[PDB]
């Protein structure tokens, strides 16, 4: 069936955990998500 | 010698605000946002850190000392100035013992 195309485009491919947890990672409170997020990062 | 302590610490939170710093700004250039500012937390971290290690660092420096000579001569007196080592000679009564 490809013998005919008519249209296409190209997508980004999805996010691995790391930038995931990343985003997730992002007053008191901001400090303690940070580090959270980096003794997670370092236990991995 | 707890200012080289205090020196390590200030170093060691420097590094972790520049890892902060760099990682937040991968989610910058992830997001496609690159309007924003860094936040707070770590300026202040990282200003606390430079200001805390400047201190130290003055103390274990080293010391000043004063540019009058005879300060160092209060203490002192003929018994050191008159030997004259490479003037010296054994034939005297120690030579008994
Ligand atoms: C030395 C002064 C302190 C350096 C600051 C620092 O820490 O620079 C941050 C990087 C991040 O570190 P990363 O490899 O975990 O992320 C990156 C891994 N990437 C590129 C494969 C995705 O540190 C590094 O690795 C750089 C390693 C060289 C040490 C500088």
């Amino acid at each position: 069936s490809l013998a005919e195309v008519v249209c296409l485009e190209m997508v980004d491919l999805p996010l691995t955990g790391a930038q995931a947890e990343l985003e997730g990672e992002f007053l008191l409170g901001m400090f303690l998500k940070r580090l959270s997020s980096q003794l997670i990062l370092l236990q991995a | 010698s707890l200012w080289k302590g205090l020196v390590g610490i200030g170093l060691f939170a420097l590094a972790h605000a520049a890892f902060s710093a760099a990682q937040h700004r991968s989610y910058m250039r992830l997001t496609e946002k690159e309007d924003e500012s860094l936040p707070i937390d770590i300026v202040l971290q990282t200003l606390l850190a430079f200001a805390v290690t400047c201190y130290g660092i003055v103390h274990i420096a080293g010391e000043f000392k004063d540019m009058d000579a005879t300060s160092e001569l209060k203490n002192k007196t003929f018994d050191t100035l008159r030997n004259h080592p490479s003037f010296y000679v054994f034939n005297h009564r120690g030579r008994v013992l």
